[PDB]
């Protein structure tokens, strides 16, 4: 429930485990995608929404119509942030111990005319 | 008030090889299914202009699927109601329960929230359109939704003027930002002009703060403005020739302005006494020239526009009645 | 690479949480991964640390994915080479 | 309970006194400390065999009498 | 006199925009082989669009999108382009380089 | 509306002031009611508005299920202000290098000028302070003192004159801190001292704190705490005003030192600088936040087994049991590319190998059992088919501790159809990537199941790669134990019997 | 296992760019990974033969006599300046060095004798008949082929062009360079022919590029793990010879420890003169 990761092992009829480890060697062969799918699509992974405005997570929702900042009441500009649940989690501690997390998304580039 | 605005927001690409094909065609058509109809950046979005400048196609590289992301920066048509603005047509919506709510009818949708405290808004039948004019508060435009959202009451004029104290003179690099709105004044005055000067004649003695009788139209070259009771028989000056003349070297205005309101806001006529000869009863606004130019510009823009678009939401005989007891409440406040 | 990481700065550096202080101050999260979690957030808080993404600790703890190996490089899709190839959807 | 001898297969129901069952092996209902199951447990490739003077191996290949030397 | 402290967001400014600059191709220093990451990901970005739309150049016909699009790259018709971040300069420029895997070599991929 | 496609490019870390509180709080705690009911009581700790926890209920801020709303934080009004947790050094060296009076320093900024600006504050409050005279204020600047009961009380003793520096206290006197100050010693107008003082605490979002326990203690959460300081709050008096030199009443003074330890316990607990349920606990050590979450993960989609030895498994082939290949599955999109070789796995469903297991249809966004499937449902362009792991597919074949690149190495399946054999088999030369033996090791299999991954497997990770070491520039692979006798033997040029020689029967055998 | 944690954190960002530099964040590491810009796993060990030849032996050997003309004696003049910069390079080497000895075998990209030697096999076609005009084309190709060698970490537009080529660079293709020399020498390749040169130096840039240190490497982690796996051999074997211990040691390398912590130093003094080092009575003294 806490980090929405599978659970612990066969006793549990959860998943089996990808430590650091297993991840540095991944890095090491530049094998990014499988990463993404392992630690993302059979983990965690989630969609998160954050203000370009004022860095901070927004309120986003298609089905029932919400485009909402906190901070930005008016001049909200959300963008979806690929994130996982874990890295969520972490971030609200965070904020939860009043160290505010101010996520600085990538500047737009334009072509020159 | 309908305006150029720039915006930038990146798009989701879900098939970034059929998008492909046609950038320009899918990229317009992908910004009007999504913004327009729709507030946006303090601004509501009327219809896209163009892209001044996009990126090329990039491929989401944090997840596995191979959909495709652009960076646009288009040009749209927005409007942004301002405070004071006057709406001629305010269907109500819901009178009932002390709530009084009424949806716009003209080309910027808004939803006004009436209060009930004022007792003319309670005369406010739910079917009923009646002009409303927006609070001092601004108006909030909720992003992603479909109308702005304000507040006003049932536009019964108020005596109380105020004088500004002008004491810069006008920069003609100054001139030229006035110029601008002059130009909005020009085609609304000729749009005036259409509509027949019948219908403008009654609704502008009825909302017209002091009461007149049929008399002799005060016709200016600019337009055909109606007569009013004058204050210390002064003469007014028509701002939109002084701006004419003020490109001709006539930028003299450091006397102070006014328009006392026995002037018939629509008209172009100002009230430039050399000194604060008003009944003025708070003190005189010490601000510059542009800042009382723009005050006092975008004063005759405002009503301008509620003229004529009081001609074309009541063009028939039938409405008028429908709204006899509407007429009637300013009668009551008449003076 | 180990010899040119250590003497980076111009003085003999370790590798260990005072060294990695010293070549990679402004990563706070890389620091937080090492050691220490409380104590680099603190001083980061404090300092009001700007941490740039980069590495492979910083957008792991972020959430993402780092920008290396297959994802260096950007793919854009080539928009002459398709308009001139293909038709779109809509035939 | 369970009738005693019943193929407890997965993804099965055996009430006790634990209705889940997800082993993956099939086991049989040995008695109903009750719901006893019991495994016929055979060498199978990967167990594991060991002389006295330790040599632990692991049983990689079966063959039939007829492909042995 | 007292100052009550801001919010962190009012005192946050957005990063402002940035202009690609593209590097003329004359002018172009990066390697004109494409490197093992460079393929895999050409690759497997095709094969994906494959999936979503199996519109595709090749003549032959394959019953995978992955032998497609490792086809495509190796007769020199996949549609994409790939691009590198040269630098970022902090005047508000992306300079990068863009390179067309038509044309560029092709490393060993079997 | 939509929500285009960003990546983060930095984080700013900054001191949250309870101003940043009040502005990003959907919902204000205000009632200490646990439950209403089976849906949360409104202004609770649980308030629905906060996030959901449960399946009956959504977000009521963002209408979202247990998945896909990531919490969403609340606020509670403290009746006393409360010092922050995780900043007291910073708050003593404030006291220290400021005037109690006034805002203006007692020490001299160009005298730390000169360090760079994290320094000059340390700098600062390490210097002595201790009797100078401000000179503005002709009062002495007092002694600070820390009291060695507890790690968030400040005591001034002025000329031997001991009195209590209370939380409203200090954020007076951090009030009058000019900018010009905080700038010169160092610090950014974000990390202003008047921060470190909260009127207004953060309730963490629910999703943090999962463990509501609905549905029917020893067990301590986070929750627990939450509620004891909600409640204690509420029996502070709302209008409470101190005064530098002004008394309290003694149940009044246990109240708010109360109120502060469960604030303290509640951030930081057990850190360093057994019921100890704390916000930043969880961060540290091997089974902490970001060494057990962040850095590595637990994964769905993977298999586990004994290996094997298998002399007529190629060395970049790895024998996988049956039951693991229909188990573990393999998405495909169908395409009119696909449909035809598709249809034979979604006509064996379940029932014969190969088959699938789930089918993705395009127009509902819903997946559906093949099993149960309707005899109306087709294969659809655009639909995702979960087939089974077929002999050819490529895996990621895994052994622990992975100490090198070649620890994990990609290995084209060929699947045992043999119901009876249940382990991974690949060949013995193989094993000098893993470092494996066949004496009971076990090693970790996985197969991707998205194009981009399957991709990337194929053409990065193959094992091919890792035949010559990173480390050492040389081979990996070769002949073991009867490889290296039988080509001794076999090259020998006499042997017992004679001349090593065979017939052309035998000769061909060999290469049979 | 916990030196090698440390490790892979400390070395995590070095990440390879653009450049072909290891960098963290843009602040270089490396000029070039491993100050030749290869992967590891494409050097093979070849040995170089002018190194331990003398003078006369490399005259005989390697000065071609055949045509009266000042272009083979710049040649033979080269080979004696790459032999004499290996020298004195690798000769400094020992002399601040306990044990490390000067060898003529080192780890190059390209095994040259063996492409040379495999064209020859394949298209064996004999002694071929003395062409002059054939023997200064070749020399000329293999010429420019090691002048614009460089470029291999550059695109082949700048090749064409002919840009400037930087310093480090050069460098870094120095040692290749000097290889291509020795195996491509005018007595060496006197069967190849013109058209068979052009494929041998085409093979030979081939696997030059195929041999470059990819864009996206983690080299910092192939360290790390490299690094890392050969200290458990030590930690054990040094506890069977057991300061000087299996952990003391990496510890005060890995630790920055100063010298006051550092246990088991040594030092390596040499005679004052070339004379008196051979007398171990002097020395004893
Ligand atoms: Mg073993
Ligand atoms: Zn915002
Ligand atoms: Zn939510
Ligand atoms: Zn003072």
């Amino acid at each position: 429930a806490l980090t929405g990761q599978p659970l612990d092992g066969k006793r549990s009829h959860g998943g089996l485990r990808l430590g650091e480890m297993e991840h540095w060697v991944l890095t090491a062969q530049g094998a990014m995608q499988t990463i993404i799918e392992k630690s993302h699509d059979d983990s965690d992974g989630c969609i998160s929404y954050i203000c370009r405005n004022c860095g901070e997570p927004a309120i986003y929702n298609a089905s029932h119509p919400i485009y909402k900042c906190m901070n930005c009441d008016v001049q909200a500009d959300i963008g979806m942030v690929d994130s996982r649940r874990s890295s969520i989690v972490f971030q609200h501690e965070m904020r939860a111990a009043n160290v505010n997390i101010t996520s600085v998304l990538s500047p737009r580039v334009f072509q020159p005319a | 008030m309908i305006d150029q605005k720039i915006f930038e927001t990146t798009l989701n690409i879900d098939d970034p090889t059929n998008f492909c094909t046609n950038v320009e065609a899918h990229l317009l058509k992908e910004l009007e299914n999504i913004y327009v109809g729709k507030c946006f950046k303090n601004s509501f979005i009327l219809n896209i202009t163009g892209v001044i400048q996009r990126s090329p196609c990039f491929i989401m590289r944090t997840n596995n699927s191979g959909r495709g992301y652009m960076h646009v920066r288009f040009s749209a048509v927005v409007s942004y109601l301002n405070a004071f603005d006057l709406i001629a047509a305010v269907k109500i919506i819901k009178n009932d329960s002390n709530i009084i709510l009424g949806e716009s009818l003209l080309t910027e949708p808004v939803t006004i929230v009436i209060p009930s405290s004022e007792s003319q808004n309670n005369v406010a039948e739910v079917g009923q359109i009646v002009p409303v004019q927006l609070a001092n508060s601004s108006v909030y435009y909720i992003p992603g939704r479909q109308q702005a959202s304000a507040t006003g009451s049932i536009f019964i004029p108020k005596h109380t003027f105020s004088v500004y104290h002008v004491q810069e003179e006008l920069t003609q690099e100054q001139a030229l930002n006035l110029t601008k709105l002059v130009n909005i004044i020009e085609m609304l005055l000729e749009s005036r002009s259409k509509k027949d000067f019948k219908q403008i004649c009654f609704f502008e003695k009825l909302y017209y703060t002091y009461s007149i009788s049929s008399d002799e139209i005060l016709d200016l070259k600019i337009w055909k403005g109606p007569k009013g009771k004058e204050m210390s028989r002064l003469k007014p000056c028509n701002v939109l020739s002084f701006l004419y003349d003020a490109l001709k070297n006539k930028s003299s205005s450091l006397g102070f302005w006014a328009r006392p309101p026995n002037l018939l806001k629509s008209s172009p006529l100002a009230y430039q006494q050399d000194q604060n000869s008003f009944n003025a009863t708070e003190l005189p606004i010490i601000c510059s020239a542009e800042v009382m130019f723009v005050t006092l510009l975008k004063e005759i823009i405002n009503y301008l526009q509620f003229m004529n678009d009081l001609c074309d939401t009541f063009n028939n005989e039938q409405l008028i009645k429908r709204h006899e007891n509407i007429w009637m409440l300013i009668e009551q406040r008449k003076i | 690479m180990y010899a040119d990481l250590m003497t980076r700065t111009g003085q003999v550096t370790s590798l260990e949480k005072a060294g990695l202080n010293a070549r990679e101050p402004s990563n706070v999260l890389l620091r937080m991964a090492l050691s220490s979690p409380v104590q680099v957030l603190t001083d980061a808080a404090v300092d009001s640390a700007v941490n740039p993404i980069y590495g492979i600790a910083a957008p792991t703890l972020m959430g993402s994915v780092p920008r290396i190996g297959t994802m260096y490089s950007d793919i854009i899709m080539d928009e002459k080479y398709i308009t001139e190839n293909y038709k779109s959807v809509d035939s | 309970f369970v009738p005693v001898g019943t193929v407890v297969k997965k993804g099965d129901i055996i009430i006790g006194k634990s209705v889940m069952y997800g082993f993956d092996e099939p086991a049989v209902v040995d008695a109903v400390g009750l719901m006893r199951l019991r495994y016929e447990r055979n060498l199978n490739i990967g167990d594991k065999m060991s002389s006295r003077s330790g040599n632990k191996g692991i049983a990689a290949l079966a063959l039939p009498t007829s492909d042995m030397p | 006199e007292i100052v009550e402290s801001p919010s962190i967001c009012e005192g946050f400014v957005q990063a402002s925009s940035q202009t690609l600059v593209i590097i003329p191709d004359n002018e172009r220093i990066t390697s004109n082989v494409l490197t093992t990451f460079e393929a895999t990901r050409l690759v497997a970005v095709r094969a994906q669009q494959l999936a979503i739309n199996g519109s595709t150049m090749l003549k032959k016909k394959y019953s995978s999108p992955i032998d497609i699009a490792k086809q495509e790259l190796f007769n020199r018709k996949i549609p994409l382009l790939v691009m590198r971040c040269i630098k970022v300069t902090p005047e508000g420029q992306k300079i990068v380089e863009i390179w067309n895997p038509r044309e560029m070599g092709i490393p060993l991929l079997d | 509306m939509e929500a285009g496609y960003a990546e983060i490019a930095a984080v700013q870390f900054n001191i949250a002031g309870d101003n940043d509180h009040k502005r990003q709080g959907v919902m204000e705690v205000t009632i200490s009611n646990l439950f209403e009911g089976t849906l949360p009581a409104e202004g609770g700790i649980y308030d629905a508005r906060m996030g959901t926890t449960d399946h009956h209920y959504k977000c009521i801020t963002c209408s979202h299920q247990r998945k896909q709303c990531m919490g969403h934080p609340g606020i509670l009004q403290m009746h006393a202000p409360v010092l922050q947790p995780l900043f007291i050094a910073e708050i003593r060296r404030w006291l220290r290098v400021i005037c109690l009076n006034c805002g203006a320093p007692i020490v001299d900024l160009k005298r730390y000028e000169h360090l760079i600006r994290p320094k000059r504050l340390i700098e600062a409050a390490s210097s002595q302070t201790e009797g100078k005279q401000c000179y503005v204020c002709k009062a002495v600047h007092p002694k600070i003192v820390k009291d060695s009961e507890d790690y968030f009380t400040f005591w001034v003793d002025q000329q031997g004159k001991i009195d209590k520096l209370y939380p409203q206290i200090i954020r007076e006197i951090f009030s009058r801190v000019t900018y010009d100050t905080v700038v010169k010693l160092g610090r950014s107008k974000n990390s202003h001292p008047e921060k470190l003082v909260l009127k207004a605490i953060q309730i963490p979002p629910i999703s943090i704190r999962p463990g509501i326990r609905l549905g029917i203690q020893s067990f301590h959460d986070i929750n627990n705490v939450i509620q004891y300081l909600v409640r204690k709050n509420l029996l502070i008096p709302k209008d409470l005003q101190i005064v530098r030199g002004q008394k309290i009443p003694l149940n009044i003074d246990r109240n708010l030192q109360t109120i502060q330890q469960l604030y303290y316990n509640f951030l930081l607990d057990s850190v360093s600088t057994r019921p100890a349920p704390s916000i930043m606990r969880r961060l540290p050590r091997k089974e902490g936040r970001i060494r057990k979450s962040l850095l590595g993960s637990q994964v769905w989609s993977i298999s586990r087994s004994t290996i094997c030895g298998n002399s007529d498994l190629h060395l970049d082939e790895v024998g996988y049991p049956i039951s693991f290949a229909r188990t573990l599955q393999v998405a495909e999109t169908v395409q009119h590319y696909n449909i035809n070789r598709l249809m034979p796995y979604f006509l064996n469903g379940k029932r014969q190998y190969p088959g699938c297991s789930r089918v993705y249809k395009q127009i509902t966004q819903s997946v559906h059992d093949i099993e149960g499937l309707k005899q109306d449902f087709r294969l659809e362009v655009g639909d995702i088919l979960y087939r089974d792991v077929v002999t050819g597919d490529v895996a990621f074949f895994n052994r622990q501790p992975s100490l090198e690149r070649s620890s994990i190495g990609v290995h084209r399946i060929v699947v045992l159809e043999n119901p009876k054999i249940s382990t991974f088999q690949m060949n013995v030369s193989a094993c000098a990537w893993y470092n494996a033996d066949f004496d009971g090791d076990q090693m970790n299999l996985w197969v991707p199941w998205s194009v981009m991954s399957r991709v990337e497997a194929e053409l990065l990770c193959s094992v091919r790669n890792w035949f010559i070491s990173t480390k050492s520039s040389g081979p990996v692979n070769g002949q073991v134990q009867d490889s290296t006798v039988g080509s001794f033997l076999l090259t020998r040029t006499n042997t017992p019997m004679g001349k090593n020689v065979m017939n052309k029967l035998h000769a061909m055998g060999l290469f049979q | 296992g916990y030196a090698n944690r440390k490790a892979i954190f400390g070395l995590q960002s070095c990440i390879v760019d653009y450049y072909r530099r290891v960098s963290i964040d843009t602040r270089l590491v490396q000029q070039l990974y491993g100050e030749d810009g290869l992967d590891a796993r494409q050097l093979e060990t070849v040995r170089f033969e002018t190194i331990m030849l003398s003078d006369q032996e490399l005259e005989d050997k390697f000065k071609y006599t055949g045509i009266q003309s000042p272009l083979f004696e710049e040649e033979f003049s080269r080979l004696k300046k790459d032999r004499d910069k290996y020298r004195q390079i690798f000769l400094n080497v020992e002399n601040f060095n306990f044990s490390q000895l000067l060898t003529d075998v080192r780890q190059v990209p390209v095994n040259v004798a063996s492409i040379v030697k495999n064209i020859l096999l394949s298209s064996t076609s004999g002694v071929l008949p003395f062409d002059e005009k054939s023997i200064l084309q070749k020399y000329a190709m293999v010429k420019t082929f090691c002048k614009n060698l460089p470029y291999v970490f550059i695109n082949n537009i700048q090749e064409r062009l002919q840009t400037p080529i930087p310093v480090y660079l050069k460098r870094a293709a120095a040692l290749m360079r000097m290889l291509i020399r020795i195996e491509l020498a005018t007595v060496k390749t006197l069967n190849i022919t013109c058209e068979q040169m052009s494929a041998i130096l085409d093979l030979i840039r081939l696997q030059y590029t195929q041999s470059l240190i990819n864009y996206g490497e983690a080299v910092g982690i192939l360290a790390a793990q490299s690094v890392s796996e050969p200290l458990t051999q030590y930690m054990l074997d040094s506890h069977h010879r057991s300061n000087k211990s299996g952990i003391v040691r990496p510890q005060e390398i890995f630790s920055a420890k100063p010298v006051e912590a550092e246990q088991s130093s040594e030092m390596l003094l040499r005679l004052k003169n070339p004379e008196v080092e051979t007398n171990k009575t002097y020395a004893q003294e």
